[PDB]
């Protein structure tokens, strides 16, 4: 519990880093999240939106 | 630019498409910058 300032940094950058990541998952309404199957399902024109 | 097709296939006349006239015959660009004129002159045959 003392070094609870050193350790809540590295806490910090590796929840950052992990939300970071963790948001490659998220659709934002796009068709899937995974950029192969936009890229498989659709026509280049509505794949493109 | 100007042809003659049927006129289902006149739909792939259009940015981007795909099938076999846009495929094999006239693509137009992604980009494209224009405009498409159509009409059925069914009276021809």
């Amino acid at each position: 519990s003392a070094l609870g300032k050193l350790q809540d940094v590295v806490n910090q950058n590796a929840q950052a880093l992990n939300t970071l990541v963790k948001q490659l998952s998220s659709n934002f309404g796009a068709i899937s999240s995974v950029l192969n199957d936009i890229l498989s399902r659709l026509d280049k024109v509505e794949a493109e939106v | 630019d100007s042809f003659v097709i049927r006129g289902d296939e006149v739909r792939q006349i259009a940015p981007g498409q795909t099938g076999k006239i846009a495929d094999y015959n006239y693509k137009l660009p992604d980009d494209f910058t224009g405009c498409v004129i159509a009409w059925n002159s069914n009276n021809l045959d």
